[PDB]
């Protein structure tokens, strides 16, 4: 019957849409930052949590989707994922300062697995960073 | 002491414990009302694990307190 | 032997252990430093995350080597 989450995580995202409260990232944030969860809701989750701190931003945000991205292992099952993981995880940043050139760093800090993918998708598009 | 326990999702539950209680006790009666197995549990606050062997007393824990339950799990 | 330990928010802390040096060590040398608890603190290498215990001679952890540590939520 795996339905009535999309239902819950819709109703929320509608919920404190304009509020931000504490609350909010304050369940959402293990949501997809405890330690390894089903890709069911783990993405879902993460997806409205930008939605609505789409605007401002902050590192406990970043520091904590990312220790999730570690624990994201393809144990579950094989599915294209990276439409979401990407886009916020993209628009999450928009600043400039080898921000995103440190986040990639890490993903390579890691092992290597299929992610790689990722690391070329942004490592390609991205501020000036040479020199 | 009342002291309430909030799972990775909405379920809460109520635990009777005390200030001298160890964490390891807390997660048995955990157990007995779930069914969740010890090595199985991760109890967080403040955004930081609660390691075993302590007790409620050392983390200050007062009462109506939200504990938040978790299911660690290992990696690579 | 003399390290860097380069935090993800933004910061490149040096840091003067030894390859005898148990990673909780270091840990603990960084908590002195700034005042990020040891257990909310996820240090990475060339390889993965080093675990509690194990030294810096374990991972091969030469000098000048740029540690990636990441604060694990925030911590009270």
């Amino acid at each position: 019957d795996t339905k009535i989450s999309s239902a819950a995580i819709l109703g929320l995202g509608i919920a404190f849409a304009g509020s931000k409260n504490d609350e909010v990232l304050g369940l959402l944030l293990p949501i997809a930052a405890s330690t390894d969860l089903p890709i069911e809701t783990a993405a879902m989750a993460s997806l409205a949590l930008a939605h609505v701190f789409v605007g401002t931003c902050n590192g406990d945000i970043t520091t904590s989707i990312m220790d999730n991205f570690l624990e994201r292992t393809a144990i579950e099952l094989k599915t294209d994922w990276v439409r979401f993981l990407a886009l916020a995880l993209g628009i999450l940043y928009m600043g400039q300062g080898e921000q995103v050139d440190d986040v990639l760093e890490t993903i390579s800090a890691i092992e290597h697995p299929m992610t790689s993918a990722i690391e070329v998708l942004v490592g390609s598009c991205a501020y000036t960073g040479t020199g | 002491m009342q002291i309430f326990v909030k799972t990775l999702t909405g379920k809460t539950i109520t635990l009777e414990v005390e200030p001298s209680d160890t964490i390891e006790n807390v997660k048995a009666k955990i157990q007995d009302k779930e069914g969740i197995p010890p090595d199985q549990q991760r109890l967080i606050f403040a955004g930081k694990q609660l390691e075993d062997g302590r007790t409620l007393s050392d983390y200050n824990i007062q009462k109506e307190s939200t504990l938040h339950l978790v299911l660690r799990l290992r990696g690579g």
